[PDB]
Formats: structure tokens, C-alpha cells, sequence
DNA sequence: ATCAGATTCCATTCGAATCCATTCGAAAATGATTACATTCGAATCCATTCGAAGATTCCATTTGAGCCTGTTCGAAAATTCCATTTGAGTCCAACCAATGATTCCATTCATTTCCATTCAATGATTCCATTCGAATCCATTTGGAT
DNA sequence: ATCCAAATGGATTCGAATGGAATCATTGAATGGAAATGAATGGAATCATTGGTTGGACTCAAATGGAATTTTCGAACAGGCTCAAATGGAATCTTCGAATGGATTCGAATGTAATCATTTTCGAATGGATTCGAATGGAATCTGAT
């Protein structure tokens, strides 16, 4: 049997998804999510499908961007791995904290 | 119908490999999924929220992706497409 | 009978972003030529997305523009990702982008 | 249910630029999103404008320096141009 | 001519602190919050009645724009206040 | 006899409804929405300036000046966050320094 | 003039933000940074001064530029 | 006196003020030519510079805070351009 | 650690000076006030739309084995950067002397606002046309081990 | 450099959802004749600032000296990638009742609109202040060596 070595599937993979625009979230999944949060604010609610598909681009937007700030704050401090800490700086930056 | 409890765990670990992938990112350390998790939840905590203003301003109990769209404006980021 | 597109040599409505004008409550009343030079600059802003989408349209082999051209389209140009930084794209994507410190040794 | 859209005129404006290719419902979707976001950020830039002068009224000057204050660099050019002969092709009659 | 806020801020000042008094640019910075509040809270009472598309902004608009605009509990404690003030005033 | 009195409040409310119809925000204006608006706004003052006047003075000067004004936003969560991205003149910074550069 | 900007007054604007040490290069992309900045608000300022067909720029119009960029200015009227 | 510590020290000397850290108006000196650079016979209000000068030291420390962030985060004690750009980048202002 | 000498903050009083205080007239503003307009809050009957549930396929999810290499490790080398005096260099701020540049009127013409009253424009329909979302293939890798 | 192995392109064909026309009908641009403003328009005091020239004084620019942060190593440790067999549950479909919108009727209750007349609010000085910049003494503190 054949392995290709560490970290090689995984830049195959970066190339794999930024070619494609996909949802990257299984969609029902995400979308009782968003009826727990929803309801868990207000209930006997109701959605049209349009309004989770809408929610769903905007968090994967909202995800695969931070994703990248936190790489590069994976990189600034000569890491290879994104660990919490850079989520957490990134986030810190962005002002969402 | 049955009660809603934890299906943030419905974001698995894949999806969120996968949305590492297409940012950029080469190596996932453990911590990362839980703290995917967090982040995402606050997220979208704070859109549905007010998407949920939005539709009961409205006096509606459907939420309509225009109210989804007014709230994701609201919050500085826009969203292009379901402007309807 | 005159339109106003056509005496401006538009495309765009004038008459009507005159009407949104008013149903807007930008300001009591609207000039005349405001809603002319402004279905202009919309005009041009279509015009220039839409051909440098266009672009890459055909340089994925197709005929018609899905998103992800305009997406690619905005995101390379500059002055255009500018205007739209805090916009995002239905079904977008993302620029085939790898940060060079992550390539093999 | 029957109101408003401008995907009539990105068409043609499509036609003109790119008379070879066409555009999907969705792509056109985005568009729509693109005309309205701009119209909405020009329009309030030039009342906050006309109000900061204590003026009733939006004309031209006001959408122009609207568009000089929005729009980054060369198509803050190119768009004060294409507006200036828009107009001055207009009150030609 | 022309306005200023510097009368009520200074009224509501010493009615909360009778000990303390403000420096004129402290009172401009809280003319300037005011400024920037009215705005925020007219501007999103105005977008509410247009995405709903009526031409009046009511007591009831002003309030989704306050739980909009504020955070918590301070949007709670503001919703109070207001939803007080218009009541009394009704009541004549 | 003025409306602001007749909802007890400090903060004009007849200014308030001027000041809306002359925003432009929509042509037609509520009856109850100057008064709760102007209700919001001196209810935010006063949260201001008490917060203020307290951090005003653990260290004993007369009356607010701008510093005060800002410790009193910046270190109250629900005010900083409503502020976050507004800038003080005069304002300082909260006496932050990070542990790792601690002695 | 943007180095009559000093290397003290930077190594103060550090302080505040508190900073330990400072690099050598760093005068610089502060320079830098700053110039980018007062270049984009100056820019908007004076679009507002003759809109209004003044040719003074009132702090008023510096205060609704800053606004535009998105960092708002509390105190000097807006 | 040590190394780093009159560092700490002066921290807390500015951060326990709010003087305005650039001197007088080799600001208003910078300020004028950048606004000529756009318009020529232009005229300041001494308000409006002190606006000016105001919201961008405000800016400044911004920026020195997170890059101070930046610098930690990459195990150092020390700020250098890299950390600027890295806080600039993240802000989304590059 | 509790000597051990200096800077150094950290404060308790002083004789002042830059504001803010309440007063103290002169607009601009609000509040009424009858008299119109209008918006919608209030009933319906249609019509979209969504929530649901069952079923069958196989795409992914998971989970645990195994080990390569990336993180953190302590240490050792090299260098940039703090602390510190001295030169002098340009500021703080000081009024102060000048006429440009605002900005407020009391005129008019051109311009925008209304408001019916039609004229096309535009938008909703099927209506049957084509790129294309799947489907394999092998050319072309490209991989990591020989 | 070598033959080998799954994987990656990107060019062939296949029935199908998607796009782009032609057609009939509902809004909405648009004409065109009065009604109401709006911006310069030339004409004037007024404010608010360029402009030099003036001194004591920090605040700056350099340049010694070394001390610790940073760099770079080389080593130890472990965490995450990768792969594979089970299978869990999503994705797809097509059903179907009816809660929840929505177009459209409809009027009392609400907000405008001149039109006044009364007072609030501004601006501008005028009389106690309140904290700035020293004055130092004293922990408080930092850090060099029995």
C-alpha cells in the first residue's frame, strides 16, 4: 500500500475547494442549527428555505474568511498549525472583541 | 416535534477541515474544532437575532431571507444575491 | 413622446431613479439632471463588472457568467474589491490563493 | 405578487459589453444586489451631503461629488466622466 | 442659532450627580454622543419603515431600533425608560 | 406646558420631532415616537454621566472632563461595545500592559 | 514633513499603546502608515470643503470625512 | 536603571495622560502639505487640526496596541514592521 | 532577601489664571388651534408556502492504527536596541497687523413641484428552445519509493 | 535519474433543468399648464487666520556602553495527518393539509397644515471659583555588592 506523506492530501485539498464554490456545511445539519438558535430566541418560527440558504453562505463567508486571517497569524509566528491562539488574535483584530 | 438540543455538533469535523481547505489552511491543530464551534455559534447567534427582529417588526412568524439579508447588512456585512 | 433614457443615451431608467429618489426620502425634492447623472454612474458600473466578468467567463470555457465569474472578477480587480470589501458574493467562491511558506521544503 | 427589477437593463448593458456571452438567474441575482448596494450608497452620501449644507434639495453636483467621495481612484474618474456627459447630454434636449 | 444639547445635558447631569458639574469639552463630547445617537437610532427607524414600506415612524419603530441598535440589557433598560415616557406623556 | 415635561423629561421633545421631519426619514412622523426617542436619549446621558461622574472622582477632581468621560465608556462592556468604534477627543487608554512584559 | 513627525513622538505613540521595544525599521512603516492616513481623510475633508464652495476646511468637514472612513470623532461638533 | 523598564515606566507615564504625543504642528506642517497635494490656497481651521492630529494618534495607538499583540503572539517582546502589516492586514486595511 | 544609596513617584499645602457660573436681553422655537388630509389598524377570502413524514440509496462520517515531522524544547551565538549624558535646535505662545473670505440679506428668473390624463415600458406568463450537471476515460501527470 | 500507482485534468457524449423569446395585460413614465421655491445674484459688514518676528526653554539628535532580547541551532516529544472498514443520516423525491401571508376592499383615529401668540433658548458678558504647574518631604522603589 501506498501514503502519500504528511500534509500533501492537504494541499491538494486547498486547491480542491478554492476551485469549487459549494456549500461546504452539510445543509440539514446547518439547518436544524439554525432553527435551534432561532427558536431558542422565539418561537412557533418559521423560514423560507431562501432565509437558511442566505444564512449558511453568509457563515461559510464569515468562517473561510476568518480561516484565512487566522492562517496568517498561524504564519507571523512561524507556525505551520492554526491553534485557538490565533483565532483568538484574529478575532481580537477584526475588533470582534 | 422533538426538542432541540446540540446540533452545533451537526458541524463536524470534516465540514470544518473543509472550510480550513478553501481559506487556506494546511494543518488543523485538535483545539481548532471546538473553537470553530464557539465562534461560528456566536456568529450566528447574532444574525438570527436580528433576523428575528426584522421579521417581527414585521409581524410576521416567517422569516424571510430579506430579513436575513437586512440583518447581515446590519451587522457590516453584506450579502449579494438574495436581494430577491 | 420622449423618453429620458434615451435623451441621456442610457440604458438605465432615468425616470425611475428619479422616482426612487423621491420614494427614498434622500432629500424633499430632486433635480433634474441628479437622477440622470446617477443612472450614468450606474450604468458604468454595471458596464465594467459585467465585461470583466466576462473575462473570466470565457477563460473557463463557458458561455454564460455564473457568480464565481463575478466573484473572480471583482476580487482581481482592484479599485472594483475595493468598492465591494464588505460585499459577499451568492455562491462565490474564493481566489485559488496558497500562501508560499506552505509549499513542500 | 409583480414589482420592480433592473435585470432588463444589466441585459442589454450585457449585450453591449459581451455580445457573445449570457449570464444565469443567479449571476443576475448578484447584479441586482450590485445596482441596489450602489444606488442606496450614492444616494444617502449625496443627502447627508445636500444636509450638511443646509439644502433641500440633490441635484447633479451632489450625486457627482457623491461619486468622488465613494468610489476609489480611476473609476471615481471614469464615472464622474460618464455621469458629466450624461448630463450634458440631457439638458441638450 | 444655531442648537445645542449642552441646557438638558447639564439639567440631567446634576439631577443625577448634584455633586458633580462638566468641563466644556467633556460637554462637547456628549454633545457629539447625543449627535451620533439620534442619528444611529432615526436612521435605523427610517430603513424599518421602508423595508415594511410604510410612511410613518412610529413609537413602535423607534423601538425595534433601539433593541437594533443596543446591546442587552442596556437595550432592555433603554426600551423601559422609553416605553414609559410615552405612556405618561399619552395620558394627559 | 412643554411636552418634554409632559412625559417628565429633560431632553426636548418637540426639538426631537422637528429635527425628524427635517431628516428626512420618512415624510410622516409619529406622535409617541419624538417622545420615546428623546426618553432614549436623556435615559442615555444620564447612564453617561453617572458612570462618569462616579469614575470622575475616585481620584478628586471637581466635575467630568473628557478622560473621565472616556474611562467611564471604556470600562463599562454594554457602553464600550455601543462605542467600540467611536474615538474620544482627549480620551487616553485604559492603563493596560500586557503580563508577558511584566517584570 | 512626515519626518518632522520625530522618532520620539513615535516611540511615545508606542508607549501609549504599550509597547516594551521598538524596532529599527519601525519608524519607518509608521511614517508610512500615518502618511496613508492623514492622506485618506485629508482627501474626503476637502471633497466636503468645496462641495460647499468654501475653500477653508472647517473641522466639521474633517469630523464628517473621519465619519465616512468609518473612525468617528466625538467633540468637535459631530 | 535597567533595560526595558524605564519602557514600563513611560507606559504608564503617558497612559496616566492624555497629552497629545506629536509635537504642535511639524503636524499642521505635514498636514498642510498633504492637503495642497490635493488643493491649492487651502485654508485650516486650528479646530480642525486638532481634529486632524487628534483622531490620528487616536488612530496610532490603535494600531500600536494590536501590533503590540502581534509581536507577542509571535513569542516577541519586540514590535517590528512585520507586525504592522500583519495588524494592518487583518483590519482590512491592505 | 532586607542592605544600600539615588532617582522618583506620590502626594499635602500654597498664590494664581484660565472657565464656568448665573445672570441678563433679543431671536427663533414650540405649542396650540381649528380645518384638512391620510394612513393605515380592522375585517375578510384567497394562494403561497412551508412543515412533515416515510423510504431507499450510498455519500461521508467516524473511528483507531502508525508513524512522519512539525512544535517546543534548552542552549549558544550575534546583534539591535535601551539608558544616559551633551549639543543645540526648533518649539510654546505671544500677541498682533492685515483684507480675504466668509455669510446674510432683499431681489427675480429658472427650476422643481403638483395633478390629472394617456402612452408606451415593463413585467408576468408559458413556451420549447440550448449550455450544461453527470459520465468515463486515458493523457498527463504528479508522488515517493527503487 | 529510474518503473509504478492513484490521482487530476479537460476533452469526448448523454437526457435534463435552465435560459432567453414572443405575447397580453397592468403599472408607471411622461406630457403639459399653473403653483411655490430655490439659488445665486450682485452688495456688505463682520469674523477667523495667514503672517512674520519675538524670546526661555524643553525637546531632539548623536553617540558612548553593555546588557538581554532575538536568531539559530540541535534535540526531545507528541500531535495530527493519512488510510481503511463500517454505517449513520443526508440527500433526494414526492407526496400532501392549511397556517400563515397577502391584495383589497373598507373608515375611525392619527399627523399636516397655515396661522398665531407666548416663552424657551440662545449668546455675551460678568463674579467666585476650581485645578493647573511648583514646592518640596517621604515612602517607594530599583538595583549594585558584604
Amino acid at each position: 500500500p501506498h501514503r502519500y506523506r504528511p500534509g500533501t492530501v492537504a494541499l491538494r485539498e486547498i486547491r480542491r475547494y478554492q476551485k469549487s464554490t459549494e456549500l461546504l456545511i452539510r445543509k440539514l445539519p446547518f439547518q436544524r442549527l439554525v432553527r435551534e438558535i432561532a427558536q431558542d430566541f422565539k418561537t412557533d418560527l418559521r423560514f423560507q428555505s431562501s432565509a437558511v440558504m442566505a444564512l449558511q453562505e453568509a457563515c461559510e463567508a464569515y468562517l473561510v474568511g476568518l480561516f484565512e486571517d487566522t492562517n496568517l497569524c498561524a504564519i507571523h509566528a512561524k507556525r505551520v498549525t492554526i491553534m485557538p491562539k490565533d483565532i483568538q488574535l484574529a478575532r481580537r483584530i477584526r475588533g470582534e472583541r | 416535534r422533538k426538542v432541540l438540543r446540540d446540533n452545533i455538533q451537526g458541524i463536524t469535523k470534516p465540514a470544518i477541515r473543509r472550510l480550513a481547505r478553501r481559506g487556506g489552511v494546511k494543518r488543523i491543530s485538535g483545539l481548532i474544532y471546538e473553537e470553530t464551534r464557539g465562534v461560528l455559534k456566536v456568529f450566528l447567534e447574532n444574525v438570527i437575532r436580528d433576523a428575528v427582529t426584522y421579521t417581527e417588526h414585521a409581524k410576521r412568524k416567517t422569516v424571510t431571507a430579506m430579513d436575513v439579508v437586512y440583518a447581515l447588512k446590519r451587522q457590516g456585512r453584506t450579502l449579494y444575491g438574495f436581494g430577491g | 413622446a420622449k423618453t429620458r433614457s434615451s435623451r441621456a443615451g442610457l440604458q438605465f431608467p432615468v425616470g425611475r431613479v428619479h422616482r426612487l429618489l423621491r420614494k427614498g426620502n434622500y432629500s424633499e425634492r430632486v433635480g433634474a439632471g441628479a437622477p440622470v447623472y446617477l443612472a450614468a454612474v450606474l450604468e458604468y458600473l454595471t458596464a465594467e463588472i459585467l465585461e470583466l466578468a466576462g473575462n473570466a467567463a470565457r477563460d473557463n470555457k463557458k458561455t454564460r457568467i455564473i457568480p464565481r465569474h463575478l466573484q473572480l472578477a471583482i476580487r482581481n480587480d482592484e479599485e472594483l474589491n475595493k468598492l465591494l470589501g464588505r460585499v459577499t458574493i451568492a455562491q462565490g467562491g474564493v481566489l485559488p490563493n496558497i500562501q508560499a511558506v506552505l509549499l513542500p521544503k | 405578487s409583480r414589482k420592480e427589477s433592473y435585470s432588463i437593463y444589466v441585459y442589454k448593458v450585457l449585450k453591449q459589453v459581451h455580445p457573445d456571452t449570457g449570464i444565469s438567474s443567479k449571476a443576475m441575482g448578484i447584479m441586482n444586489s450590485f445596482v441596489n448596494d450602489i444606488f442606496e450608497r450614492i444616494a444617502g452620501e449625496a443627502s447627508r451631503l445636500a444636509h450638511y449644507n443646509k439644502r433641500s434639495t440633490i441635484t447633479s453636483r451632489e450625486i457627482q461629488t457623491a461619486v468622488r467621495l465613494l468610489l476609489p481612484g480611476e473609476l471615481a474618474k471614469h464615472a464622474v466622466s460618464e455621469g458629466t456627459k450624461a448630463v450634458t447630454k440631457y439638458t441638450s434636449a
